[PDB]
């Protein structure tokens, strides 16, 4: 049987949010000159002439 | 008939480099005002007399508008 009042609910949510799905488009990203490009060690690679 | 023309064409032993070599101080010319309103490093321009592409690399990713506003 159809109870009006007890059948009532409130139903809770945020208010007004936005959802990125993407998440490095937002990063720009450059890199160092590739004859002083370095390893682990802090010595250069590609160094012997 | 007889027209004033004070400009290059070819005919003659120079208009080859000497077309290619216009071409490349004008594209190197302009490609300093893009910077004005874009970071990239330029890595190649290629001339052959009356022809010309310049290859560019950019700080970020690629987009649509960016193409478009280039090209403007």
């Amino acid at each position: 049987q159809f109870d009006f009042r007890a059948s009532m609910h409130m139903l809770t949510s945020n208010l007004t949010f936005t959802v990125y799905s993407d998440l490095l488009a937002f990063v720009s990203a450059d890199t160092v000159e590739p004859i002083n490009a370095v390893a682990f060690d802090n010595m250069r690679i590609m160094n012997e002439l | 008939k007889k027209i004033q023309y004070g400009a290059v064409a070819s005919g003659e032993k120079q208009t080859k480099a000497a077309n290619s070599i216009a071409n490349l101080a004008l594209i190197k010319t302009v490609l300093s005002r893009i910077s004005n309103k874009y970071s990239f490093a330029t890595k190649i321009i290629r001339v052959d007399g009356d022809d010309n592409y310049a290859v560019l690399q950019f700080n970020t990713e690629v987009t649509k508008q960016m193409v478009q506003d280039v090209s403007n």
